[PDB]
RNA sequence: CGAAAAUUUAACGGAUCUAAAUAAUAUACCGAAACCUUGUCCAUAUGUAACAUUAGUAAUAAUAUUAAUGUUAUUUGAUGGGGUAGCAGAACGUUGAGUGAAUCUUAGAUUUUUUUUUUAUAACUAAAUAUAGAUGAUAACUCAAGUGAGAAUGGU
RNA sequence: GUAUGUCAAAAGGGAAACAGCCCAGAACAAGAGUUAAGGUUCCAAAAUUAUUAUUAAGUGAAAUAAAGAAAGUUUUUAUA
RNA sequence: AUAAGCAGCUCAAGCAAUAAGAAAGCGAGAGCGUACCUUUUGCAUAAUGGGUCACCAAGUUAAUUUUAGAUGCGAGCGAAU
């Protein structure tokens, strides 16, 4: 029981992650080889990896009844990558209840009037537990077309190095190094 | 769940990736630095007094 | 006995050094991780036992600080630790009632559970010194 | 029919992993038996039989492993899995030609 | 030798037969381990729930009470001190210590004899008045 | 055996009956076998009792 | 491509997937009330020791033992464990009756509740409310039944 | 009708949901325990695990629609 | 008062005692679970029966003929004198 009596303040807190759609993911593409034909993360696979976040199961402390999630700002939704012929064979549907009022609509007409944020919030929405949590969870990813959002001072940082950021990983592993000079 | 073993199975959470590297036909230390925030009875190496012998450099050099 | 190893013997004084230290005992095989002081309610009634009797704990799987940690291949050296309990009695639980039943079917079968267990008391946990080991 | 006997018509990478075994296993136990046997000097009828017209798991095609003889399909050949209690019982062989 | 059989599967839709093929083995349940020797009418027993089983020739037969010793944990623990315990069919029993090592066990029809301490003995220590620690001890 | 009181006593339901037969509604006959011709009557009855001989008392020599 | 049906995408469970498809392979992991381990309950055997009761046989003025029954522990580290129709065994509870001209009760019997503990269809501890000396209650053993109800378009 | 099993009278895991199918026979608890069928990107416990080919149709991915057509594509065997 | 529970079970934040000590109860949130009985090869079935609660309400008695166990007597038993 002792693993759990201290501090949990920083174990629930909410970290704001962030994620760009165009930058190539050696971990969530497909493609592995050559360096230059590494894609970026698709649509579904990078939903996946989202859900995971919202969900907070990337954490030793998980519980799905605690909604111990994080947030996930998700830019250059505008260039979502995807295979095939999706953008314009995929079809999304609706209906209230009234016979003949079934909608439809293609990915790319659904990107026209809700861009890319929207077929991403679709494929998120789906791959979360369908319970209570589901909006408060999907409400915490926030998807933007470009590269801009009002959370660029929000992003987690280390020693002023946003997360992704191209020298974040060193300003990490300097303050690590400082934490050892103790007993 | 329906019994509570089930439960504490789909509940489960993996121990930390060092402690499943356990050694083979013999006993080693190695070193896990937590992923959590040190308490305060972990005094720094500044104020320790001259006369304690437990000044030593960082772990991290002892490896 | 087996030598203990040289690079064991050079960093058990850091480890017995840090201000904690944590033990995963292993009792029956099943393991619990506990420190002194802790209270351990097992999930049996330990046989032959009375309240006031001390145990030796010698099979211990992982014994660790926050920075380093001892991990034996199947279980860490005894002569290295002693960590010792003291049998706190025995305790039971609420009986619960189990009603076995099938559709269309009047019988009830009941099944009265009410199972005791043995509360122990980690009062002791070190690291010996293995300068003359 | 109106009763839903949702039964593939074919197996899945992990069926046919777990068949491969399962073949390969009943291999070990009539090589354990057979050896057995030989050191001192003996032998069974049965275990005779299996070894002269049986083939082993490494001599046997894909598509006996996965299939079976059935005269009432269109190339007379159906899912092993259609086989009742199909995981513990022998079924190696068909009929020449099929 | 002897064959080392082991039920790995079960046989709740084969046919009779075969559960007849099982109990002549003698594996009444699951995982259960029987050594059988290596003879024609052991052997061609085994072939009609090969599909069941898993065997392994072994030089010698384990014995029952050496079956069951191979899947026991260690207790991992081991009494080293023990308080004053009353066995019914036995007397009481004193305390003992076996780090420092004695399992006496007193019985009688008397107070005095079962080595407790009683109310006489509670009544002389009341008594000595002249007993007095050290200078130094205090 | 006390029938008709509960399902754990083993007698609840039916009494040990079964299930909505005559054995269960009514009462079947003894002497009845289906309809079959008793095997008394296929053959008959054998012989005649006599009614006008002595019972003695036997007493032997032992 | 052939391939068209009437509430709605409409037999990938869904999201989605360019494999997270398909074919030929390899390994690790997950995975049931299955099995294992540590304990518990119940049933049925095998010996031994001890505790109690009942009834016998001995001993005792200067306690031992035999048999039955109940119970706990222990030996073989004993064996066994779904269940309808149905069969069988062992118990509890309810009503009245005998021992009973008995036992207990203002130092609180009895109080349709609440609470507490015990392998527990039951009883028990305590608390609160009221106040009975017997037309009150009651253990234990035994006797006899108008003896146990979520089910009958049941009856009041 | 016959042969075998299950259901009936059998819970539990898998087959999305499921009397009869694949596993497995529920006395009660504990365990990142060991396994069967079955599975391991997310819903949802476990591989976004390795190797070699095929498909570009979301074909297909846990209920194979047919004959048949065709400079779709790949391989193999011939052949210029 | 953003939610589709045969209202129970598994996990469980939080609230709850003016005070030393002492947490019954209610429970957000996560998961599992389609009443009961009857009758049927098979019923959540849109098959039968019940508005709820309390009470009444169903293998009993007699004679006769048997079996088992226990026990009295015993080539006699029982009854009655
Ligand atoms: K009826
Ligand atoms: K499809
Ligand atoms: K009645
Ligand atoms: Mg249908
Ligand atoms: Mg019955
Ligand atoms: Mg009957
Ligand atoms: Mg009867
Ligand atoms: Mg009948
Ligand atoms: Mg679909
Ligand atoms: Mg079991
Ligand atoms: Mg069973
Ligand atoms: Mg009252
Ligand atoms: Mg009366
Ligand atoms: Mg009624
Ligand atoms: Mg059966
Ligand atoms: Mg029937
Ligand atoms: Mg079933
Ligand atoms: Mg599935
Ligand atoms: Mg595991
Ligand atoms: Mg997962
Ligand atoms: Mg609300
Ligand atoms: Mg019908
Ligand atoms: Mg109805
Ligand atoms: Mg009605
Ligand atoms: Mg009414
Ligand atoms: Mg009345
Ligand atoms: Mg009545």
């Amino acid at each position: 029981m002792s693993q759990t009596v201290g501090a949990t303040r920083l174990a629930y807190s909410r970290v704001w992650h962030h994620i760009s759609a165009v930058t190539p993911h050696p971990t969530l593409s497909t493609i592995k080889a050559p360096s230059e034909a590494i894609t970026p993360p698709s649509l579904g696979r990078l939903a996946s990896r989202i859900a995971t976040i919202l969900m907070g199961k990337h954490k030793p402390i998980w519980d799905p009844s605690t909604d111990c999630g994080d947030y996930v700002v998700v830019t250059n939704c505008a260039g979502l990558y995807t295979t095939g012929h999706k953008k314009w064979r995929k079809t999304y549907y609706r209906h209230n209840t009234r016979p003949g009022s079934l909608q439809a609509i293609t990915m790319d007409a659904l990107m026209e009037k809700h861009g890319g944020a929207e077929v991403l919030r679709k494929a998120v929405s789906g791959m979360l537990p369908k319970n209570r949590l589901r909006d408060k969870r999907l409400a915490r990813l926030k998807a933007f077309e470009g590269d801009a959002h009002p959370y660029k001072e929000n992003l987690v940082r280390f020693g002023g190095k946003v997360v992704g950021a191209p020298g974040w990983e060193e300003a990490v592993k300097a303050i690590r190094e400082a934490d050892m000079e103790r007993l | 769940q329906s019994t509570a073993n089930r439960t504490k199975r789909m509940l489960n959470i993996p121990p930390h990736e060092s402690f499943l590297n356990v050694p083979v036909e013999g006993d080693r230390i190695i070193f896990n630095p937590p992923s959590s925030e040190a308490s305060v009875y972990h005094t720094p190496f500044k104020f320790l007094p001259r006369s304690d012998p437990r000044r030593r450099a960082n772990i991290y050099k002892l490896f | 006995q087996p030598p203990i190893s040289q690079q064991v013997k050079e960093l058990l004084p850091v480890l017995a050094a840090q201000p904690g230290h944590y033990t995963t005992i292993h009792i029956h095989g099943k393991p619990y991780l506990v420190t002194e002081g802790d209270t351990v309610k097992l999930p049996f009634k330990m046989p032959g036992v009375a309240p006031g009797d001390v145990l030796r704990l010698n099979r211990a799987s992982v014994i660790g600080s926050r920075d380093l940690t001892l991990q034996g291949a199947p279980y860490v050296d005894e002569r290295l630790f002693e960590c010792r309990a003291i049998v706190m009695g025995t305790e039971s639980e609420p009986m619960r009632v189990m009603i076995k039943k099938k559709r269309r079917c009047r019988k009830k079968k009941h099944v009265f559970s009410k199972h005791k267990y043995t509360v122990l008391r980690i009062n002791q946990l070190k690291i010996n010194d293995v300068s003359s080991l | 029919g109106g009763l839903l006997w949702k039964i593939p018509w074919r197996m899945s990478k992990f069926q046919k992993l777990r068949q491969r075994r399962r073949l390969r296993a009943v291999d070990n136990v009539v090589a354990t038996i057979e050896n057995a046997l030989a050191k001192k000097g003996e032998t069974v009828k049965a275990v005779e039989r299996w070894r002269a017209e049986m083939p082993t798991e490494a001599e046997m095609l894909p598509k006996d492993k996965y299939t079976i003889f059935d005269r009432k399909e269109k190339r007379y050949r159906k899912g092993i899995h259609k086989l009742p209690k199909w995981t513990r019982v022998s079924q190696r062989v068909n009929p020449p030609g099929y | 030798s002897f064959f080392r059989i082991t039920l790995h599967r079960s046989a709740i839709g084969l046919p009779k037969r075969t559960h007849g093929v099982l109990a002549a083995l003698g594996l009444r349940r699951r995982n259960q381990t029987v050594f059988h020797p290596v003879e024609p009418q052991f052997a061609g027993m085994l072939m009609k729930v090969k599909e069941l089983v898993r065997v392994e020739e072994v030089p010698h037969r384990l014995t029952k009470r050496e079956l069951k010793d191979e899947r026991k944990p260690d207790a991992g623990f081991v009494v080293e001190k023990q308080v004053r315990r009353f066995i019914p069919g036995v007397g009481v029993q004193d305390e003992v210590d076996f780090s420092k090592v004695g399992a006496v066990v007193r019985d009688g029809k008397r107070a005095g004899d079962l080595g407790v301490r009683t109310r006489s003995d509670w009544e002389v220590i009341g008594k000595m008045k002249s007993v007095l620690p050290k200078v130094k001890a205090l | 055996i006390r029938k008709g009181r509960g399902p754990s006593s083993g007698y609840g339901k039916t009494a040990g009956r079964g299930t909505k037969g005559q054995k269960a509604h009514g009462h079947v006959k003894p002497w009845f076998q289906g309809g079959q011709t008793p095997l008394i009557v296929s053959h008959g009855r054998k012989g005649f009792v006599n009614q006008f001989a002595a019972d003695m008392s036997e007493l032997n020599l032992e």
